RNA sequence: UAGCGCCGGAGCCUCGGUUGGCCUCGGAUAGCCGGUCCCCCGCCGGGGUCCGGUGCGGAGAGCCCUUCGUCCCGGGAAACGGGGCGGCCG
RNA sequence: UGUGGCGGCCAAGCGUUCAUAGCGACGUCGCUUUUUGAUCCUUCGAUGUCGGCUCUUCCUAUCAUUGUGAAGCAGAAUUCA
RNA sequence: AAUGCGAGUGCCUAGUGGGCCACUUUUGGUAAGCAGAACUGGCGCUGCGGGAUGAACCGAACGCCGGGUUAAGGCGCCCGAUGCCGACGCUCAUCAGACCCCAGAAAAGGUGUUGGUUGAUAUAGACAGCAGGAUGGUGGCCAUGGAAGUCGGAAUCCGCUAAGGAGUGUGUAACAACUCACCUGCCGAAUCAACUAGCCCUGAAAAUGGAUGGCGCUGGAGCGUCGGGCCCAUACCCGGCCGU
RNA sequence: GGGGGGCCACGCGUCCCCCGCGAGCGCACGGGGUCGGCGGCGAUGUCGGCUACCCACCCGACCCGUCUUGAAACACGGACC
RNA sequence: CCGCGGCGGUGCGCCGCGACCGGCUCCGGGACGGCUGGGAAGGCCCCGGCGGGGAAGGUGGCCCGGGGGCCCCGGGUGUUA
């Protein structure tokens, strides 16, 4: 059972392209596999793209099916996108494997040794629980 | 390569493969290069070019 | 002709040799698509020595510009008229088209002609391209697009990109 | 061309209660339960309508072939609903010439033995599907009847039964000996 | 140091291709349950397909003939070998290296088997076309241990059960222990958050 | 099983390749994953509800281990912890 | 592949009626190399040249037998597939 | 006139005088890897890259090497190169298809599917699908042993009409018997026919076991139209060395 | 022709139309590479030897002579020295 | 004869490294300008302003239908709310 939707005003993140990692609000639907789009807040123009490079979020502001950059600007500024996807989880994670990527060699060794420390904190309280889930049952 | 084609592509100074040269156009230029047609590809140069 | 990457729409004018007895002639334009203006040069000849009598060596070309789309970000109907050869007989057809360009269009059609009906680029010859109105249209594949409140999902999205991960453990997800 | 959506509708009764698991449809009521499995059709199965009175098939991105199992789903949950709220009885007649079919009922009506067809000392047994119970039924000279829930088993059934039945090597045309379905129905009337 | 590939969902020719050039380059590749590839065309195709394979033999001395080997570890062994240079030194040190099994064998039981995605048949295959299971038409032109090979693996499959909950009661363990040490953990897990390892 | 087998420091030849490890659900794809059991059945397992994630973060785009060494004195962490001899399960 | 052999398409007619159960003129499209031709590429410092006997394997364009469909198939017998 | 190139001339002279193949033109023959011509290019006399293999096909002709780049071909694996998040379509074969020569198919068909051309009728309510009614003249005249709306052939007109025609089916010596067309009944959105063009299927049968080169391939590694990127010949460019 | 930036323009003394030598000093996209730069190992087990002895692997690769349009030929001659 | 002396040439026993210069290549990153229909489109200025139109892939409304706690869905009228 499908939930997203290609309809006139919905959120897609392109995922691929010259324009990757961005978010574009879907104007028009030009074909089988092609959109006529426009993010006017993301640094897009308004442009032909193929529904293969775009993944479609849960994001769905109303505007006409031929209303130009505008209104589209318009509607993107009222809906108030780019801060509520900087808040779900998705562009959390992709922010996470940008700065993982980032990291640079100190950055490695510091997270080295606090991840070591983290890793024996937490193995030895797991040892506890299971010592004391033995102990309760036998 | 057919006689008469060889005869042309030599009076152009093409006698090899990748072989370019300055050519001037009037009617019996014209008529040298359609019968060297297939053969070469030739065009209008720009001055960066020459 | 060999329709190469994507066509540009020419137009394309010309006229003959002034004589003594014809000593200006008239200047015919033309609605050229090709992938240059060395192709759409000989493609106007070709087309107008059909038409009238009147060759490349008895005439000039006055004009040869590209003229592009008026308005390439409103998607557009297009209907084009065809004349095409086949392997037994000659055919006529009329077609339709959703596209930003009119050139993007006769592209289309092209790939159109060529996947349908194995029909080559030199076979086939445009005749007449223009825009439609949605209340005009004729084909069912193009007045289903016709829907203000459109809407459908992407149901099986067959992932793509299956050698950079191209040993992995888990496998592979296609609801989205 | 792909057609961008084509959906069809079953329209259930308050009788019925209906589950799905995916596309595994699940039908209960009065006379028992019946399941079918639809992971071969990849279509899109919607339970909407608060108390279920009313499911939804879709197709999207279809071509001809494939927009002809909409309502062939539709037709198979309304069968089964039929199925289950009225159930299925497939009457049936012997017709012969000179030797009478002699039909007797085994294993509480899950067997049936045929003697005595075009005179002949083999005796065919049928074995019925899980589900379907035959009988020998009143007030007629020579019908059987066949009782169930699902129309597939039961007709089925009546097929094996039907083909264990047929004459060989002869004008079949003039021997007009067999066993042949009469009626299709339901258990009770509506 | 070694590849093991489950052979579940693959297709049979994309996955043999795939393990021809990896076994090629000096890599050691095990393809296990060789009864669950699938060959894309309907099973009656496939199984027309294999027994002119089978109609195939020497007149004169069968015995000196074409091996029509019915394992289905054996089959894609068989496809492998074709897509190697088997005559040479090379190939056959490739095909040293390429081990093929029925089931999951014990060695293998307790060891994690990955996926290529290039080979799946929900992956290559639209989801209107048929397909045949290799295990079946092994057994329909000859394979005589798939009833014993069908136990084995729902035996094992019972065992692995036992230690995915196993490892799920671990699971909850571990994020249960994490809430517990939140308060002596806060310093080394926000520098975890700041390069992205645990955001 | 005949000068041979089994267990507990030295070196000499020869054959070579390698330069951390992943100790595991089943599987679905027009669908999955994990919790919760306040419900209902059982041999902790099975179904449903409910709550969270789903371009998989309970992510292989992953996880674990990470080695310059020793010494003195502290502050974190351990105290149920680190390593050394006989038995029971699987 | 002319010729031989085998198979189609159209259907004027035969079949008491009825083109196509079974056939099929006038035309026309093919297949095969178990017929004879046509050709002369290999062999004239030699490939033992007709049959029959013996023995093995293959083909299907199936005479019989297994399973079947159609008849101008009542049964029996016989045709077509 | 243009373009290009140093030319002219005299002795002596070997080998050859069986040829063959290809685009186009073309003779005889049913045809032939048949026989015989014209033109040009090849093979013979010649290696190299590609066509899996290979006298002649495509590219390109060759001193010994290094670097780079190409042609014709290709880039799942054999096997160098697409492991591009390539584009748009078409196609399911229980005989799929897969690249000049070239190594295997035709007429005729298909309510498989896709795209077109043309003509109808549809809210003055159509195609399905479930009834009435097909007769009065007339059992028409015609030719018959008789053909009565039905076995032949000239004809082919009226009434009542919502309809109804000297008429499409099954049958008798002529009878008897029986139904599409046309009209209303219910139902409520597009429907019907004739052609034509792609892929697939039928037509489609040979002898040792068997060949898109093989493995295999169906969100193609199939067909058509097309992008970038990449591979390498003795070919092209630069450089070294030998010889003329 | 009248009233801020680049110029391979910088003589003096006339007639007249237009109104034959300066020295020096260095730098270098300049007639084909040099360092006025270095580091390791080396006397009974190691250094160099492409070719020549043996073996291994990848790619390529049919036996010569001859007649012939065409030879690896199921065309002839040929055991070896 | 001595010096691990200076300049000039020739070179290292063997294995190696670096520097800059020149020739030939394959790439990458910036920056500047010309032409076109003296680009076509597009952005901002209340829809750039004012006035006049048009109609649908019809927004408000209004009505009709069907699942809801006023919000959705389908159809109809129609010219901007
Ligand atoms: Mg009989
Ligand atoms: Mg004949
Ligand atoms: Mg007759
Ligand atoms: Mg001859
Ligand atoms: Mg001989
Ligand atoms: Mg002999
Ligand atoms: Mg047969
Ligand atoms: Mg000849
Ligand atoms: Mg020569
Ligand atoms: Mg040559
Ligand atoms: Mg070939
Ligand atoms: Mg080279
Ligand atoms: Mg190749
Ligand atoms: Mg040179
Ligand atoms: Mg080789
Ligand atoms: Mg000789
Ligand atoms: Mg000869
Ligand atoms: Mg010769
Ligand atoms: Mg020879
Ligand atoms: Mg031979
Ligand atoms: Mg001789
Ligand atoms: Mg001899």
């Amino acid at each position: 059972v499908f939930r997203r939707f290609v309809e006139v005003g919905r959120v897609a993140y392109v995922s691929f392209g010259p324009h990757a990692g961005k978010l574009v609000a879907i104007v028009d639907v030009i074909d089988q596999n092609r959109a006529l789009v426009d993010g006017p807040c993301t640094r897009v123009r308004r442009q032909a793209m193929p529904f293969k490079c775009m993944q479609l979020t849960d994001f769905i502001l109303k505007f006409p099916h031929s209303a130009r950059q505008k209104y589209v600007r318009k509607a993107w500024e009222k809906a108030d996108i780019n801060t509520k996807w900087a808040a779900t989880r998705w562009a959390k994670k992709i922010e996470a494997r940008e700065r993982k990527a980032k990291m640079t060699d100190f950055d490695r060794y510091k997270v080295m040794k606090a991840k070591k420390m983290r890793n024996r904190i937490i193995k030895n309280e797991v040892k506890k629980l299971q010592r004391a889930a033995l102990l309760k049952a036998s | 390569v057919s006689p008469k084609v060889r005869k042309v592509l030599q009076l152009l100074r093409l006698r090899q493969i990748f072989n370019g040269t300055f050519v001037k156009l009037n009617k019996a230029s014209i008529n040298m290069l359609r019968i060297v047609e297939p053969y070469i590809a030739w065009g209008y140069p720009n001055l960066k070019s020459v | 002709m060999k329709a190469s990457g994507t066509l540009r729409e020419y137009k394309v004018v010309g006229r003959c040799l002034p004589t003594p007895k014809c000593r200006t002639p008239p200047l015919y334009r033309m609605r050229i698509f090709a992938p240059n203006h060395v192709v759409a040069k000989s493609r106007f000849w070709y087309f107008v020595s059909q038409l009238k009598k009147m060759k490349k060596s008895s005439g000039e070309i006055v004009y040869c510009g590209q003229v592009f789309e008026k308005s390439p970000l409103r998607v557009k109907n297009f209907g084009i008229w065809l004349r095409y050869d086949s392997r037994s007989g000659t055919h006529n057809m009329y077609r339709e088209y959703r596209d930003l360009t009119t050139a993007g269009a006769v592209t289309q059609c092209y790939r159109d002609m060529g996947a349908r009906h194995r029909a080559r680029a030199h076979s086939i010859q445009i005749m007449k391209v223009e825009e439609i109105a949605a209340s005009k249209c004729r084909r069912p594949a193009v007045k289903q697009f016709h829907d203000s409140k459109i809407k459908f999902p992407l149901p099986h999205r067959v992932l793509r990109r299956q050698h950079k991960p191209r040993f992995t453990t888990k496998r592979p997800n296609t609801f989205f | 061309m792909k057609t961008i959506l084509s959906n069809q509708t079953v329209d259930i009764p308050e009788n019925v209660d209906i589950s799905l698991k995916g596309r595994t449809v699940i039908v209960k009521g009065p006379r028992g339960t019946l399941r079918r499995d639809f992971n071969h059709i990849n279509v899109e199965l919607s339970l909407l309508g608060k108390k279920k009175k009313r499911l939804r098939v879709d197709k999207w991105w279809g071509n001809r072939k494939e927009l002809a199992t909409v309502r062939t789903i539709c037709s198979h949950v309304q069968n089964m609903i039929k199925g289950v709220t009225l159930g299925f009885r497939y009457k049936m007649r012997s017709v012969y010439a000179h030797f009478p079919i002699n039909v007797v009922i085994q294993e509480n009506g899950s067997l049936v033995e045929i003697r005595n067809f075009l005179g002949e000392k083999y005796i065919r047994r049928v074995r019925m599907r899980p589900g379907v119970a035959c009988s020998v039924s009143q007030a007629q000279k020579d019908e059987l009847v066949l009782e169930g829930n699902d129309i597939e088993l039961v007709s089925n059934s009546a097929a094996l039964i039907q083909q264990a039945t047929t004459v060989k090597n002869k004008d079949i045309r003039k021997f007009l000996d067999g066993i042949y379905v009469s009626e299709k129905g339901t258990v009770q009337q509506a | 140091q070694v590849l093991v590939l489950d052979g579940r969902g693959h297709l049979l020719g994309r996955l043999a291709a795939i393990v021809a050039k990896q076994v090629l380059l000096g890599r050691k590749v095990v393809v296990v349950r060789c009864e669950g590839i699938n060959i894309s065309g309907n099973f009656y195709r496939n199984k027309l397909k294999y027994l002119a394979f089978l109609r195939k033999r020497m007149n004169t001395n069968p015995s000196r003939g074409p091996y029509h080997f019915r394992a289905p570890s054996r089959i894609f062994w068989r496809t492998v070998r074709g897509m190697l240079p088997h005559k040479t030194k090379r190939g056959q040190a490739a095909l040293d290296r390429l081990k093929v099994f029925d089931g999951i064998p014990p060695p293998y039981d307790k060891k994690k088997r990955m996926v290529v995605p290039a080979a799946l048949k929900v992956v290559r295959l639209k989801p209107t076309r048929k397909f045949a299971y290799l295990g079946r038409l092994a057994h329909e032109v000859g394979w005589k241990y798939q009833a014993v090979t069908a136990t084995l693996e729902e035996k094992r499959k019972e065992k692995a059960k036992i230690h995915y909950r196993k490892k799920k009661q671990l699971m909850r363990l571990r994020k249960q222990a994490e809430k517990n040490v939140e308060k002596k953990i806060s310093k080394f897990t926000d520098v975890l958050k700041t390069h992205g390892l645990l955001v």
